[PDB]
């Protein structure tokens, strides 16, 4: 390393690695400059509030750092430079938090009250080019309407993408903010309006001024009311007047939020498409159906020649009989069908048309497909596989793809990285090892979600080398204490066991239960663990004697979500000498 | 080209060197990269021998770069 630095910094450019790079700072103060100097992402661990943060070497500092998160901040849920409840030790702060970031071009928080963002915002105006806001709290009910975002949209000149997908707000402060604001949203590219998935949906009336007022817009992601019970639900002639009115788009993704026939048509959606030259990502999973669909992909080819991902909810005639009718659609670098009846195995052996771009394929709830063909699309370009709710495949037999395969979302192995199963009720894991997943040299993530109305074998999968990234969701499983055992009975025999995300159930504050905390407790490699819901100060340390255990937080990031002894935790957390 | 990329120690810090001496941006980020993947996953201690470095650091500083780390999730 007797090199010039310039090019020790640009060596450590290409680090992704947050830990690794944590420890090239500790080789030497050299490349410790050089770590500093060079690194692009950081999330936040606080609280930033505390005098640790702001009296600290003022040298600490990442000049080139452009991506700021500061939603996972301590603690979890809390307000962060709210000036509601004084100026002077948020405007200290603010200014702290600006000098180690002061090149953000891309800031993330956590919003409970729209004063954290006119108390971030000063410091970063000139640079503030993409905004993520969070909020799983409810919205406070005072504010007036498009309140949420004024601070944004007032301040920040250079914003060009808006990430609400994760935040609680009404679809009218979205629609007055966006239509009141000509200044910024004619700038906006990129828009993401998810809304905390706690929405009917956008309507007509709110879809398109939203449009109307963003002619730049190249990405669109909204949920939208399709349910034509409603008078103002998302038509044919709504779709049209939002692709007229964004004509960049180059990715769209609409969906039915949800818990019978469409108010779209066939030829609606071709003189849609042909409004939208540019799609290269279309996405419509509406719960409602959208019949005899066939046509309306031809057209996606013709129109849409630079189309590469693909997603169709209801939409009941993809692919069929006889020859070319979806699969005019030349290229698909991914695709997925969902409930579609008309899919039948005549369909999938008839992709032969999609050779050369499809790297995924699924399909949701087909009930009309067989075993043996979904051993037929076996070529070299394949790489990705869900199949969620047939009512007919249950079988991983089928595959020349066993070698290439590498995700895998089902309810040796040779390339497999990846890999998400669904189950119910009281389901059994173990029964997976016999029926096809044996070996896994190289599996890294698993992933299991339950939902429903002796143990789970969660010890069976200490079969597989790599195995260090667990998520399980038992959140949606609807007393508690003993199925909290049933699930976590063995995760101690997961010897590489690394991060470990749980959701405990819901039953009207979502508690892990005593017996959940010394069955994870028993974990030894585990460096990272995140807890959707929470437990009581009284169950905390027990997580201190896990040997390594750095990062840790209770995550309530579900709508709607609801003590500084945490901090008292935090601290002893941080005390113990653990590994580098 | 990954199969290019085999060398020993000193033959890729040279090439790093006279790569970007003539202009060429390809090839030293496929080279720099290449030394980047060999500190990612070593421990402190593990990167020091690798490369033959020196810690250069009081135990003050070590303590003191390990605090920093602290706001900052992995």
């Amino acid at each position: 390393l007797d090199l010039p630095e310039p090019l020790l910094l640009h060596i450590l450019s290409f680090l992704t690695d947050v830990r690794s790079r944590h420890r090239a700072a500790l080789a030497c103060g050299r490349m410790r400059a050089a770590e500093r100097a060079t690194r692009s992402e950081l999330s936040l661990r606080g609280d930033p509030r505390s005098p640790g943060f702001l009296f600290l070497s003022h040298a600490f500092r990442f000049p080139a750092l452009e991506h700021l998160d500061l939603s996972l901040v301590s603690p979890w849920g809390h307000p962060l430079l709210s000036s509601v409840p004084i100026s002077e030790q948020n405007a200290f702060i603010a200014a702290r938090l600006a000098g180690c970031f002061p090149a953000v071009t891309s800031l993330a928080v956590y919003c409970r009250d729209p004063t954290t963002l006119a108390n971030l915002t000063p410091h970063w105006q000139a640079s503030l080019r993409r905004v993520k806001l969070v909020r799983w709290h409810q919205r406070p009910p005072t504010l007036p309407d498009g309140a949420d975002l004024e601070p944004l949209l007032e301040t920040c000149a250079a914003l060009r993408e808006l990430d609400l997908s994760e935040f609680y707000c009404w679809t009218e402060d979205v629609v007055r903010a966006l239509t009141t604001h000509p200044s910024a949203t004619a700038a906006l590219t990129h828009l993401d309006l998810g809304l905390a998935a706690a929405t009917d949906g956008f309507k007509s009336s709110e879809l398109g001024p939203i449009a109307a007022s963003c002619p730049n817009l190249r990405k669109l992601v909204a949920p939208c009311l399709f349910n034509p019970r409603f008078s103002d639900c998302v038509g044919d002639d709504a779709l049209l007047s939002l692709a007229t009115s964004c004509p960049r788009l180059t990715v769209l993704r609409l969906s039915e939020p949800f818990e019978e026939e469409a108010a779209i048509t066939v030829a609606g959606l071709v003189a849609f498409f042909a409004a939208l030259p540019a799609l290269e990502d279309f996405t419509m999973d509406l719960q409602h159906n959208v019949l005899e669909a066939a046509p309306a992909m031809e057209a996606l080819a013709r129109r849409c020649p630079r189309i590469k991902f693909l997603t169709l909810g209801s939409f009941q005639g993809l692919c069929k009989a006889s020859w070319l009718h979806l699969d005019g659609v030349a290229v698909c670098g991914g695709l997925e069908s969902l409930y579609m009846k008309n899919c039948q195995d005549l369909t999938d052996a008839s992709l032969a048309a999609i050779g050369r771009g499809c790297r995924r394929l699924a399909k949701f709830g087909i009930h009309g497909c067989d075993l043996v063909t979904s051993a037929g699309i076996r070529r070299l370009a394949f790489t990705l596989r869900p199949t969620l709710k047939e009512v007919t495949v249950l079988h991983c037999r089928l595959l020349h793809t066993a070698e290439c395969l590498t995700a895998l979302s089902p309810i040796s192995w040779e390339m497999l990285r990846s890999l998400s199963l669904w189950f119910s009720a009281g389901q059994l894991l173990s029964p997976l090892i016999s029926a096809g997943l044996d070996s896994c040299p190289v599996l890294e993530e698993i992933s299991i979600k339950v939902e429903g109305d002796t143990i789970f074998g969660l010890s069976d999968l200490a079969g597989f080398p790599v195995l260090a990234k667990m998520k399980l969701d038992l959140s949606e499983a609807v007393d508690l204490s003993l199925w909290e055992r049933f699930y976590l009975h063995g995760i101690e025999s997961l010897q590489t066991l690394y991060e470990l995300d749980y959701w405990p159930p819901q039953d009207k504050h979502r508690s892990l239960t005593l017996p959940a905390v010394g069955l994870i407790q028993r974990c030894v490699g585990l460096r990272k663990l995140f807890i959707h819901g929470t437990t009581h100060e009284h169950f905390m340390t027990f997580f201190l004697s896990i040997p390594n255990l750095r990062d840790m937080q209770l995550r309530e990031d579900y709508y709607p979500a609801p003590a500084e002894s945490w901090l008292r935790f935090e601290v002893q957390l941080n005390s113990r000498q653990i590994d580098d | 080209d990954a199969d290019f990329m085999k060398i020993d120690q000193a033959t890729l810090f040279e090439l790093i060197l006279a790569a970007n001496y003539l202009n060429i941006k390809n090839l030293l980020d496929l080279t720099c990269q290449t030394v980047a993947d060999m500190i990612k996953g070593k421990t402190p201690e593990e990167i020091r021998t690798t490369f033959n470095i020196k810690n250069d650091f009081t135990p003050e500083e070590e303590e003191e770069v390990r605090r920093e780390n602290q706001w900052a999730f992995e």
